[PDB]
């Protein structure tokens, strides 16, 4: 009944030293029934990454919408959109459906190509920006993620250390949520290289 | 409607759909074909609210046939499935939503690969090796999880499908009056007349 | 309610009401039980002081408690009916809850328990 | 939750999962869903945890009193009926129970009764209860035979819970196995689903859909 | 309903309208809402007529039995019996009662018992649906130790306004005077009080 | 189950170095009608305890009678009723707390929030709260209703933790209480200007102050306020 | 949330806490709740967070365009009138509750605005879940003709009352001072707690602790 | 309509060591967004080397602890001052709870002590009496924040030995009382940051063969 | 439970009762016997709420067995049916009513006549040549109204019963997993093991 | 809320309390409920603050545009514009407004517009939650052609009682005097009016 917890899933993003990380589980379900273990929730438009939790139809719809908008942005601006700018575009786009909203919990992650500054941001379903330096969490196990991130996180982690921290935050949070899991992906993002790692986890 | 199953094997996609049409107290029909051919190598099965199912299916069929004529070209299964998803995603925030769940089984002639897409009335699309809608998956997925292989023949897929139907006939309370089975491959779409 | 202790101990450690109940049994017509290798036979005396009796309808001395257990007695006839009724109800209650008919020992233990209860309950003999 | 029990040549196999949820929140992965009523009788937990624990522990007390009084092992029929008659008294009050009372006596042989909080008491050969029961039934129905070996029967029950744990969101954690003989039940261990899944996938070739 | 009780120099006076309504229909336009529970202990009733009559009858019974055993009860004692019934049965009652009485030791006393079953000793009290409209007037015009004629005028004027604004109140103005001299009943008709 | 009819608002209290203070206004509201203006909601029990009650007044009057009966009963066959076996604040609280939880467990509560303030035999300060649910807690400052939201923040500025209690004099404590009562009169729509205040000191005993008024009020700045935006 | 506005002799000050919550869970410990409508007109809000931000930006956008059109510096009464008429039109479905403060050629102003479109004038105002803790401090110490120094102190003390006593209010204190004839000065984290937490442990994992199935380079370049 | 239940917040945590056990809980008591008390003890020494906490609705929590303490008293009276074992206390509490199955104690109960072999023991209950012996259990407001952390740092879940890449798990080595107290303090420090109901103070009761010991630590008060 | 039918022919009463037991989503059993022998020549079939059905049936069985022992006599079918009706009529105004519908098929050895009684959970009793409960009659009564004859043999009654079951299997939405058929005549009660 | 408008010899005076509540919390204790829609046409507002502010602003706009075209509007015209908004949008408004103004031709006039959107021309009018308690007092004490000082006293005393009994009313008593001489604002503090 609650649209934000029909399909399940989680996203988490973290900042490190000259890097950002964003991660998600791979589950899509119909309440108790597991449907897909390959439903990735992180997308990217150029060097800006967007994770989206919530109702899966809206996740797909919003990805297509932001691909649409970032492609036109690029054609007109003659440059790739930056994380700060994209964050405002997501906020704008969500609030325009104020009284008929997309049931989602988006998370932006990326590095500004000009300043080199790591950036993350989160949103509620109607566009309120959460602009936190450390970490952003979203999904049906957001409580679990807040707990994991608050205790595991420390600032200025190197890329390969940040990978371990965010991976353990996701994994152990997902294992305390019925509607999250069935696989996981972690993106480690640096100014001009991005590595994508699929994690091994329990499949129940 | 009730049970719609789908399984993608090595070289084809098989769709199995129940034959019964029940209106409350009585079973009005026991030979109903819950499927529409969208293009020569693309088949869509459906289940959901009465009226909306066939109206939606025939509306999709017409749109794809129109595209086929205008461009003298058959859309890929992926393209057809994305079109259908958008229509359902559009529908869910309408005044009166289409309450229809579909399976799209197609053979991509460019890639020479069978493809199965599962889409629910919300516009939730997933590509799968095997899929279902409603309660059908609750009874059948444990069997498919066990026996399925991506290199199965069409004959092996049909045998695994029989096992799935047998389990449905045993543990499901409702009489769905058997299934019509259709195969989608490189040569097009054909119906298995003995199942 | 009437609560008077009728069955009580005497200085010599006897409960006279229980002992006088045995004297009522002594007066009753003779009953005998003999078990063979594959049967049990219950024999009962009928006092011939009463002729012009209708033997079809007169209460018989041996009573079925269930299809597999019987009960005969010596003593007060009216008293025996109360024990027989209770035993028959318990036999059906046992079948209902345990899904098995009573053993002969169980049925005996129940009837004996009812008899004992009536030797240290107030207001009863 | 996923619990099952089935009769076979060698007695009864009882297999359960271990997960407990409060909504989406996984409260525990280490729940004991097999209640050891006594050394000969087993009961499964489904529905209300307290209702099943409390009343099946109480059942063991009643079974003990029975054998003291009657100097004989209680039948599975009688034991099951004590529980079903009890919950039937509470009918309407809101008890939640879906259990299989499993035992092996001389007069009966291996016996299973499905007992339920709305008063139902069913004797049968195979039962599956819980949110993941449908997944377990599929594996069970297609592989069950009376002449299963104790080894193969144990595996079948283990594999059927695994099927459910994988697909059902509210099932998982670990698998608990039991084998009920005439001389009493035998525990056959706790099996983490996480480790079991990968092991079964590799050895069996199943779950090709999942990447490992 | 518009009811009030006012203490003065020589004792206490109870006052009330005479209208009883069933919705907008006036079922009784000459109701007597001033009820006697003892010789010089009376009450004004508001709320459910069934409940207040039942309560008053029980109190009259209790004070009759009290008097037979212990002699004349105090006004405080009467109020306590009222309170005990109203408080203990608050879930099943809709009663707002003002208790007024005259002792020789204590003189005129007034107790109000609102919906909850609480008791409040006051110099004067107002209650009923029509009382809302005269809180301001009564507060401004009440004085302690008024004369009989001043108190009659105060009540007459107060209930006149309550009747004027409250549709649930009307008819005649009844009053009962409680003093050492005895019990005096008064009545005032519309043509008298409407022109005030 | 019921609903409160005639009600009493905030009761506020705090500990200080040698004892406790408690206060509550003298109003009995009937919804939005300020019906009764002479209601005493601080009820002393002996010379060592004061019970402050908010909520339903009919239930308060019932509790008042229970406490009166408690004193009578304690004196029965008790030669030390005015000495070693006199009622302690802790006895009186525990009794009330038992009653309150029993009443809520029968789904027939006494619709109140109660603060028991007093000084024990050994000179220790006693201050504890109980309400219609049977919920109990203790703190250096305690307040009910609106006082919990407005009075506590002010009183906690004086005594923020246990170690602040010995540093707080009765003059400072009374001052803080009196200011809080003024603030509540400004901001609580169900409050009155008139209130009662009680001090229970281990040296000077019980001091009960009636007919106190909120004074030194600031209103003059209202003359300059015009309209609701654009009006001059 | 705790937000206050305090008028003083030659200006106005607005202040706020920095806790931002998702129910009982804290999302941001250092949220900047003080916003601009115009350079010398600031506001802070409670209620629906997206609505307070969205309505601030919309009116801020129009105020800018209006200021350009009229060649005049924007007035607080204009922000006020545009806000309330917008909010009123939506009948409180836009859950925006704000305290608006600023200076303009007309003087210094302080208004509160509520979701249904009602406005209020005052010399001191509070808002949010900490509103009562704050107002208790303001009613205890506010006086006429406060200095800038006294007004900043009163405001931040009122926020502190909310931080300590309100669960939905916490962390730091932000302040913005709008004095007449001057640039508005915004004081981010004007108050912080001294001292910093240090954990008993460091949870930094050994590298290779996490199990991995695949790796790949993601092509982010065109 | 009368609601006989309430929520007083709070978070508790029980960990069983090899030869010891701890039961901790914050000292904050709340209703809605207000603080009732910054120090209102929640974990109790119930005698016979047993510690107990019933978290949730504090009136039911106080009643249950009071009744159990009473049960220990009468156990001594009735059974020649026999020591009540932790497993016997657990079963007894089940019956206390289930006796109110149709009007439950709205609490999540945890007890801690030592078993009859001297090993650490923690028992966890649901509101109607279902219970289990556990190694680690958080209860209350921030249980969802704490338990995942404990799965990771106590049971080494999802942690593998570097170099093996998921083939070898991190071995489950026994933790000392000092190590456990660090995890407890860090659990509550994290919980205080991200949960509005958690804070003020942390009181830990440690149980060994030598008896019961207490430790108190401040938490943030915002 | 679901379908219970009954037909009284020349010299016997035939009761047909479905074998399925469905608990919501799954069919838990497909061999359930929804009947109890009350006396050697009296059989009662039942359907209704879970638990209450068997509890009521076994309670009646015990009471009739108790009567049989006490009097050494088998009550007539009419007497047994009147006892059962009173128990249900008593139950309907209870705190929690038995939600059970029954058919009582008996052979009266005194009159040498088969008898069929239909009683619903309210205590509504009727003697009939053929009867049913629930929706079973909606599908079957038109066939029975047509073919029934009071002088039918047991074999003819079974053939007419087969036709009734066939129509149920065709037009009913639910799978009731066939029926167990029992015959009540002068020689007692026996089950037809092939149907 | 307690509001009133009273005509007298030299014109009309509006009066009001200053309390604005959100439940039992006083959100504003120094509210100005006397609002100007034209130089010598003011109004007293009751009901939804959002609705009454929105209405008053629209009316002020209409009368400003009226004045630019046709000169100074009458108080009757102002009341009509109020009524038109209140009546046509009665389903979506909760507003009780008293309109008072001074012409030289018509002198002091008072119009009350209750919930439904009806208009009633009166010598004086009372409204708000606190008005209920002073219907009796105001009816007994109002006279036509009072002096300025008598009218100030009448309003001061009336609203004093309304504040005394109504918890939704309180704070200061604000007044606005409308005469040929101009517009005079008055304010009266608690320490003054509570002792009356
Ligand atoms: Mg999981
Ligand atoms: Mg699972
Ligand atoms: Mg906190
Ligand atoms: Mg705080
Ligand atoms: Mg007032």
């Amino acid at each position: 009944s609650d649209p934000s917890s029909i399909n399940g899933g989680i996203v988490v993003a973290m900042t490190g030293k000259d890097c950002v990380a964003i991660a998600c589980d791979l589950r899509l379900g119909s309440q108790s029934l597991g449907v897909s273990n390959k439903f990735e929730k992180i997308f990217h438009y150029g060097h800006v990454f967007l994770g989206i939790t919530g109702l899966a139809t809206d996740v797909t719809t919003l990805n297509e919408m932001f691909r649409y908008k970032t492609n036109l942005y690029k054609l007109k601006e003659e440059r790739a959109i930056e994380p700060e700018t994209f964050t405002q575009l997501v906020s704008s786009s969500l609030y325009e459906r104020r009284f008929g909203p997309y049931f989602v919990g988006p998370v932006v992650a990326g590095i500004n190509s000009k300043s080199g500054k790591p950036f993350i941001a989160g949103f509620d379903l109607i566009g309120c920006i959460d602009e936190a330096k450390d970490f952003i969490v979203s999904g049906t196990a957001s409580d679990q993620l807040f707990g994991m991130c608050e205790s595991l996180y420390e600032p200025n982690l190197e890329p390969e250390d940040l990978f371990e921290t965010i991976s353990q935050a996701l994994l152990n949070a997902a294992d305390r949520d019925a509607l999250s899991g069935w696989g996981a992906v972690v993106y480690i993002i640096k100014k001009d290289e991005v590595v994508k790692r699929y994690l091994k986890m329990r499949q129940d | 409607m009730d049970i719609i199953l789908g399984i993608r094997v090595q070289d084809s996609v098989i769709l199995a759909s129940s034959k019964a049409v029940t209106r409350g107290i009585s079973v009005l029909k026991d030979s109903d074909d819950k499927t529409r051919q969208l293009s020569p190598h693309t088949l869509m099965s459906f289940a959901g609210e009465a009226g909306d199912t066939v109206q939606f299916a025939e509306y999709i069929q017409a749109n794809i046939q129109l595209y086929s004529i205008r461009e003298d070209y058959e859309l890929s299964p992926q393209a057809v499935s994305s079109f259908v998803r958008q229509e359902l995603a559009k529908s869910i925030r309408s005044r009166r939503p289409y309450q229809v769940n579909v399976l799209i089984g197609g053979y991509d002639k460019k890639k020479n690969k069978p493809e199965l897409y599962q889409i629910d009335y919300l516009g939730t699309k997933v590509e799968l090796p095997y899929g279902a809608h409603g309660y059908s998956g609750f009874y059948t997925f444990s069997l498919l999880d066990h026996h399925y292989r991506p290199d199965m023949t069409t004959e092996e897929g049909l045998d695994l499908l029989k096992l799935c139907v047998q389990e449905l006939e045993k543990r499901m309370p409702m009489d769905f009056k058997g299934v019509i089975v259709k195969i989608v491959d490189k040569d097009g779409i054909r119906q298995v007349d003995d199942f | 309610g009437y609560d008077r202790a009728l069955s009580i101990f005497s200085p010599d450690g006897h409960i006279f009401q229980v002992e006088y109940a045995l004297e009522a049994v002594k007066r009753g017509t003779c009953a005998v039980g003999v078990k063979g290798k594959n049967c049990v036979v219950l024999g009962c005396e009928r006092r011939s002081t009463l002729k012009l009796q209708d033997t079809r309808i007169t209460p018989s001395k041996v009573s079925k408690i269930d299809s597999h257990v019987v009960l005969s007695f010596s003593g007060l006839n009216a008293d025996s009916r109360i024990l027989i009724e209770k035993a028959r109800v318990e036999a059906q209650s046992h079948r209902l809850t345990l899904e098995d008919p009573v053993t002969v020992e169980y049925l005996t233990r129940y009837v004996a328990g009812v008899q004992q209860r009536y030797t240290q309950s107030g207001g009863v003999r | 939750t996923t619990t099952l029990a089935f009769r076979f040549q060698g007695g009864i196999i009882v297999a359960v999962d271990s997960r407990a949820t409060a909504g989406n929140w996984v409260a525990s992965q280490t729940v004991k869903k097999v209640i050891e009523i006594n050394p000969f009788l087993l009961g499964t937990m489904a529905g209300g945890a307290a209702d099943c624990q409390f009343w099946e522990t109480w059942l063991g007390s009643q079974c003990r009193l029975h054998e003291l009084r009657e100097k004989e092992r209680i039948s599975v029929a009688a034991a099951s009926k004590i529980l079903s008659n009890l919950v039937y008294q509470y009918k309407g009050a809101g008890l939640s129970m879906g259990t299989m009372i499993c035992g092996y006596t001389r007069k009966e042989g291996p016996t299973i009764y499905y007992v339920d909080s709305d008063g139902t008491r069913l004797k049968g050969d195979i039962f599956c209860v819980g949110s993941g029961q449908t997944f377990a039934y599929g594996v069970l129905d297609s592989n069950y035979k009376w002449d299963l070996s104790v080894e193969d029967a144990l595996y079948l029950g283990k594999r059927s819970i695994l099927a459910a744990a994988h697909r059902d969101a509210y099932s998982g954690g670990s698998v608990n196995l039991y084998h009920v003989t005439e001389d009493g039940w035998i525990y056959h261990g706790n099996h983490d689903v996480g480790e079991l899944f990968w092991k079964v996938k590799e050895e069996e070739g199943s779950f090709n859909n999942v990447i490992g | 309903t518009s009811i009030m009780a006012v203490t003065f120099k020589d004792g206490v006076i109870l006052g009330a309208d005479s209208r009883t309504t069933t919705g907008a229909y006036i079922a009784n336009r000459v109701t007597d809402k001033l009820t006697r529970v003892h010789d010089k202990i009376w009450c004004c009733r508001s709320g459910s007529a069934a409940d207040t009559q039942a309560i008053a009858d029980i109190v009259q019974y209790h004070l009759e039995l009290y008097t037979s055993q212990y002699g004349t009860p105090s006004t405080e004692t009467a109020a306590s019996v009222f309170k005990e019934l109203c408080y203990e049965n608050k879930d099943n009652l809709t009663a707002g009662i003002i208790v007024a009485g005259y002792d020789d030791k204590n003189k005129g006393e007034v107790y109000t018992i609102p919906l909850g079953g609480s008791v409040h000793k006051l110099p004067y009290a107002i209650a009923g649906s029509g009382s809302t409209f005269i809180y301001g007037y009564c507060d401004k015009n009440f004085r302690e130790n008024m004369s009989k004629e001043e108190t009659v005028d105060f009540i007459k004027h107060s209930l006149s306004q309550a009747i004027k604004w409250d549709g649930s109140s009307g008819g005649v103005i009844r009053m009962v005077v409680l003093t050492a001299a005895g019990v005096e009943r008064l009545i005032f008709y519309p043509d008298e009080y409407e022109q005030l | 189950t019921q609903q409160p009819i005639v009600t009493g608002t905030s009761v506020i209290s705090m500990k200080y170095d040698n004892g406790v203070i408690i206060a509550a206004d003298n109003l009995g509201s009937y919804g939005s009608l300020l019906r009764f203006n002479g209601v005493e909601r601080l009820i002393p029990v002996g010379d060592n305890t004061v019970v402050g009650i908010s909520g339903d007044i009919s239930d308060m009057q019932h509790i008042e009678r229970l406490l009166k009966d408690l004193v009578t009963e304690n004196a029965y066959d008790n030669p030390l009723a005015d000495a070693e076996e006199a009622l302690e604040p802790s006895y009186i609280f525990e009794y009330l707390a038992t009653v309150m939880y029993q009443r809520r467990s029968k789904m027939n509560p006494l619709w109140n929030a109660i603060i028991v303030a007093g000084v024990q035999s050994n000179g220790d300060q006693f201050l504890r709260y109980v309400n219609l649910l049977g919920v109990t807690y203790s703190s250096p400052t305690l307040a009910t209703g609106f006082g919990a939201h407005m009075a506590n923040p002010l009183l906690r500025k004086v005594v923020d933790r246990e170690s602040d209690i010995p540093k707080t004099t009765v003059q400072v404590a009374e001052e803080a209480i009196v200011n809080a009562m003024r603030v509540l009169y400004y901001r609580d729509a169900r409050s009155s200007r008139n209130f009662s205040l009680a001090i229970i000191d281990k040296n000077t005993g019980l001091t009960f102050k009636k007919n106190l008024q909120v004074e030194n009020m600031k209103w003059d700045f209202a003359k300059d306020i015009k309209g609701y935006g654009t009006q001059k | 949330t705790t937000i206050v506005g305090v008028k003083f002799n030659n200006g106005v000050v607005i202040a706020a806490d920095t806790r931002s919550t998702q129910g009982p869970i804290v999302a941001d410990k250092n949220c900047a709740k003080l916003h601009r409508i115009s350079p010398k007109i600031w506001c802070a809000g409670a209620g629906t967070a997206a609505d307070t931000e969205a309505v601030t930006q919309l009116i801020g956008s129009n105020i800018e365009l209006h200021s350009l059109y009229t060649s005049r510096e924007p007035r607080v009464v204009s922000a006020l009138q545009m806000l309330k008429q917008h909010l009123f039109k939506y009948q409180g479905h836009i859950g925006a509750y704000l305290i608006v403060a600023g200076v303009d050629p007309t003087g210094s102003h302080l208004f509160s605005i509520h979701a249904h479109g009602s406005t209020d004038v005052g010399y001191y105002l509070s808002l949010g879940s900490g509103s009562l803790a704050a107002m208790a401090v303001l009613e205890s110490h506010w006086k006429q003709d406060l200095t800038k120094e006294e007004a900043i102190k009163l405001a931040s003390d009122a926020i502190q009352a909310g931080i300590w006593n309100d669960l939905g209010s916490a962390s730091n204190v932000d302040v913005c001072v709008m004095e007449i004839g001057k640039d508005a000065e915004y004081l981010r984290n004007y108050l912080t707690p001294n001292v910093r937490e240090e954990k008993q442990k460091s949870y930094k994992f050994p590298r290779g602790t996490t199990a991995v199935l695949k790796e790949s380079i993601v092509n982010i370049c065109d | 309509q009368f609601n006989p239940y309430g929520d007083n917040g709070g978070t508790i945590l029980g960990i069983a060591g090899e030869d010891f056990a701890v039961l901790a809980g914050d000292t904050r008591n709340i209703t809605d967004y207000s603080i009732n008390s910054r120090y209102e003890p929640k974990v109790f020494d119930c005698g016979d080397n047993i510690v107990m906490s019933a978290n949730g609705f504090a009136a039911d929590g106080d009643a249950l602890v009071k009744r159990f303490k009473n049960s220990v008293k009468w156990y001594h009276f009735d059974h020649n001052d026999k020591k009540l074992s932790i497993n016997s206390a657990a079963r007894n509490i089940q019956h206390l709870l289930y006796g109110k199955r149709f009007f439950p104690y709205y609490v999540h109960t945890i007890i801690a002590g030592l078993d009859e072999d001297g090993k650490g023991a923690v028992y966890s209950f649901d509101p109607v009496g279902s219970y289990e012996r556990e190694q680690c259990r958080a209860g209350g407001a921030a249980a969802s924040l704490i338990m995942p952390f404990l799965d990771n740092q106590v049971n080494f879940k999802n942690q593998y030995e570097p170099g093996t890449n998921g083939k070898v798990k991190k071995p489950l080595k026994y933790l000392s009382v000092e190590e456990v107290i660090k995890l407890v303090r860090d659990s509550f420090t994290s919980a205080t940051e991200r949960h509005i109901q958690v804070g003020d103070g942390l009181e830990i009761l440690i149980v060994t063969k030598d008896g019961v010991r207490k430790e108190f630590y401040e938490l943030k008060r915002d």
